[PDB]
């Protein structure tokens, strides 16, 4: 119908969306695609006289292209173009409201997934973006030429604030750049946030003074209200520490954007955790792919973002890691990049890999993500038989051995086990880590 | 069970958890810069580590900058030139730390830093 | 395993969750439910000495009931109990982070749906709730 | 009558009260109990038509149980249950207004005492509670495995602020953890509060630098108005000192709760003094037992609370000390615990023993209260023949000798005098203290 | 009349006002931990006391944390094992302070701390 316009030339100011559409039986792709377009824009069930007070064509979403999905006889990618004027400047909230607010409940569809968005420069330039971004962060921390290393403190709940800070000091002093608050750790009966912030600050400053290297702890500012979130960031600011944390999907985009602005204004790095993402991004037929949530974070603002474990599909991960880090990313269907994306010098976000990784993963992780990444342990440090500081040292040594080998021209994919084995000869900490975890 | 030491092993970021690099090993790291089309440069200092003396607001630290030795070695194609300058610093400043850094004129930033010499006695 | 506790009596202060669990082929329902409980609470992939600094039993999610779903095959409803102390007072954000923050991505599940939550009075009394509500509005 | 409901099953959300009721001659316990219930709830002298606009049964206090008091032929314990909806969240003020606001003047009663309250979790969870509580305080001060020690400066009034701070420095440097402002010391002509705060801070920091141990002075913030109370806490905050003080009954619960919140937000410990309690809590037949005032303080908020001298009845003290410190306290009539009390992880309050105690009391005090207590001298330090620092050292030595002996398995109740005598052999300060005070 | 000393008697909290504990006396204090079902652990430091260098807001102090020696001795039933490790620290760090701490896995906190060794010369 009138919302399927296959001859439309997209404008350089349009927001474009690629939807994976699964229509009900009997519903051709073209009116499914047209329904997505009309339902996520100007479509309404009966005619109305106020339409004649404007030019509706100027606000129509249009489905301008449809292609089949490989391996499916009832799934299509439908491309939809939305005019720039639909969107409130600087608001990820309004961008999602306008595009995914209504159409996922349409009855003629069995399922619907948003795969990708083309964010035009005219729109992305209305956002702050990362408080600092990759390059500024490396300069502030004086850290170059290797992935950054972190550890999440466990048990997440259980410890007193003091015992919690003790574990942080021991991790940091052994060679990790950062320690982190579990996503669940906000403020709770046996560890109130302000107590935790004081002891973690003592730990950060003790470990930095001991090692000579800059240290941080991702202090979780996630809270029930905006007022509490900002109170937490304000105290971190008072303590002079370098980095805070936010759970951006459960706290939400309005709060995240507020926090990103506060962090820009006060020189704080912002570590973003993606709790609840798999509620939305797991199933191939319905929801939103994480690369959409990743672009939205880059716009709303964060300096780090959790990006997986890669220990999903390699090519898809590599795809949205480029979308997070790079200035210009060309369309590349093999890597899940449905649109060419130009960020016109908005800083990039450092991807963070976490979840069940130990020293034997270091070659693969270094090879996959390269230097601009955070490798985040949590079990792989606190599970070392000699304790946290040696566990940290084992991970730092393994990483630096991989970086040295890579820089020398050695292939990490083929020689990683040998690289690690050679380092075990002079690092008893690494040797010990290598016999507990096996491969 | 070994205890991680609490003294005498202050660090200098990337590669400083490895045994000190031999001349051969240092040459290979400089060759990596050259192959990457990055510009090598030496820095040096009598103070090895980060501190906070003049301000303590978030992201402010002292001791991040060291002093530049001469100028970045634009168009260097021979790693041995870099290692030779390291010996020149060592000669003029026997008790200085020396590190090799690298400039990426494409992403427009400093992108490498690693320790080349630590005064023994420190 | 240790996170399936079918004889557990729920506390009046517990937050209870009902999950619709779709395990991967060959993953027994009890393991799936235990995993949902362990992965939405304390489950850590290696042992850590710091567990000895506390009593983790106190903070464990527990799967205390499992039942099959009529209309389907390979779908179970699993009930999980979470202790009150896990949750920040007055924060829906923390409640969701804690319960649905991580478990939906677990490899051994094909799919997971949260169907209901028992919000105990001891937790809901820490929330303002509606600015006015039905009666005041009228 | 209708307010005596002996078959009522209490709800887990009810506030329960145990009243010691002394009716006028001719008044049976049942209508006395029913009068308490109706008079502390919905009872009114004539009928009113507005009652038909609601369901009064839902707001009735009910007397649900009556028992005789041992040794009395005209005194009963009457148990009353109040619905949760009667009470404003987070307000000790409203809890007392609602329960003890009116009924103590009822003419059919000769006397009335409130003995205990069952504070349900649904209600206590609406309160902050202690700004820090026992565990956090020990972690902040880095003090473990012994009672804390303090001294109240005397004369309360007389000294210049400077001479006052001098006495504080000498006490602290000799081994006390704290010194304290007399309850009467707020701000007065010859010692204005801000002057006192400056000199006590100089003293705290001199003694801490000399000994290497963390020191504090309970700076009294009690004042005529909320604005002045907070001005005083704000300056303590500026000075960076660890602890302030409040007289919670004479300042009052609205002010106390305000101060407890300020202390949570700013990392200050809060020492609570109970001036005027015996006006209310002394007489067995009328008033409120201190365990009621103690629960109310734990809810409103404090990190320490004065809890007696135990040098009253042992069992009653042990009773409300558990109610102050523990998470779960089972009903125990021998210890004055009328209701099982579950605090669902609200932190505990450190009890403070004070009033005429010297080195010879140390074994008994250590045995009665155990480690989580403050032993507060005031005469027993400033009365040492060699002055304050030796008096402090004598008390610190006596305490540590008792703790060492107890940990070794020795019985403090039987061997205390020998333990103290053995310490006198190597501590001339203790020997000197032991000849002035005798037993 | 004796004057309380102003120097040379800096303290380490609980039991540090007693004469230094003999091996026999130390063993009894460790046995108290074991009987209480608390987990012993050693800490050590080259700096003995509290200070304020990085912040001075209420409840913030530096020097409260020391460094952990190995790991908490879970399941230790023999006090002599603890005292032996004290000798190991003394061996590796002759001029370090050493203290014994104790963890209560039931109230979930650290609940003990007392000095085991002070370097003489300090
Ligand atoms: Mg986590
Ligand atoms: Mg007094």
């Amino acid at each position: 119908l009138t919302y399927y316009t296959p001859e439309y030339e997209t404008k350089d100011t349009d927001i474009l969306a690629a939807f994976r559409v699964s229509p009900q039986p009997g519903v051709p792709p073209e009116e499914a695609g047209a329904a997505v377009a009309a339902e996520s824009s100007t479509g309404t069930w009966t005619t109305v006289w106020t339409d004649g007070l404007t030019s509706l064509d100027r606000y129509k979403g249009r489905c301008y292209h449809i292609e089949p999905v490989a391996g499916e006889d009832s799934q299509w990618i439908c491309y939809v173009a939305y005019p720039l004027d639909l969107f409130e400047e600087g608001s990820v909230t309004n961008m999602f409201t306008s595009i995914v607010g209504n159409v996922f409940g349409f009855k003629a569809l069995r399922a619907l997934r948003l795969e990708d968005l083309r964010i035009p420069p005219t729109y992305s330039k209305t956002f702050q973006g990362p408080p600092h971004g990759i390059q500024v962060e490396r300069d502030k921390l004086n850290k170059y030429g290797r992935p950054l290393l972190g550890c999440t403190i466990k048990p997440k709940l259980g410890l007193s604030a003091k015992n919690y800070g003790r574990a942080c000091y021991e991790c940091l002093r052994g060679g990790l750049d950062f320690t982190k608050d579990d996503e669940n750790v906000n403020s709770q009966p046996f560890m109130r946030w302000r107590d935790r912030f004081v002891f973690c600050a003592e730990a950060i400053y003790k470990s930095q003074a001991e090692t000579g290297e800059i240290k941080g702890h991702y202090l979780n500012a996630t809270a029930g209200t905006c007022e509490e979130m900002i109170k937490r960031a304000v105290f971190a600011r008072e303590l002079g520490v370098p980095i805070v944390m936010h759970d951006y999907l459960t706290g939400g985009f309005t709060a995240n954007t507020t926090l990103a602005h506060y962090c820009r204004d006060n020189g704080l790095l912002l570590h973003i955790h993606r709790a609840m993402h798999a509620v939305i991004d797991r199933q191939k037929n319905h929801g939103m792919h994480f690369r959409v949530l990743a672009k939205a974070l880059r716009m709303s603002g964060g300096d780090h973002i959790h990006s997986g474990t890669v220990v999903g599909e390699r090519e898809m991960t590599l795809g949205f890691v480029d979308l997070l880090r790079d200035d210009f990313i060309e369309k590349d269907r093999a890597r899940g990049i449905f649109f060419t994306q130009d960020w016109v010098s908005m800083p990039g976000v450092i991807p963070v890999a976490s979840g069940g990784i130990h020293v034997w993963h270091m070659p693969a992780l270094t090879e996959i993500f390269g230097d601009d990444s955070v490798l985040q342990f949590g079990g792989g440090t606190l599970g070392h038989p000699w304790g946290n500081a040696p566990g940290a040292a084992a991970n730092r040594v393994a990483l630096e051995a991989c970086v040295q080998a890579r820089n020398e021209g050695r292939d990490l994919a083929r020689e990683g086990n040998e690289i690690i084995r050679a380092a075990c000869k002079w690092s008893p900490e690494l040797a010990a880590a290598c016999e507990v975890w096996k491969a | 069970m070994q205890v991680w030491p609490i003294e005498g092993i202050k660090k200098f970021e990337t590669l400083s958890y490895l045994p000190p690099l031999s001349t051969e090993a240092l040459l290979k790291q400089v060759d990596y810069l050259i192959r990457s089309k990055w510009v090598p440069c030496l820095e040096f200092s009598k103070v090895g580590f980060i501190f906070r003396e003049h301000n303590a607001s978030p992201g402010y630290y002292d001791g991040r900058y060291w002093t530049m030795w001469k100028l970045p070695m634009f168009g260097c194609t021979d790693a041995t030139q870099v290692i030779n300058e390291v010996e020149e610093v060592k000669k003029e400043y026997p008790d200085a730390y020396v590190r090799i850094i690298g400039f990426d004129n494409m992403r427009q930033v400093q992108c490498v830093s690693f320790i080349a010499f630590k005064p023994p006695g420190c």
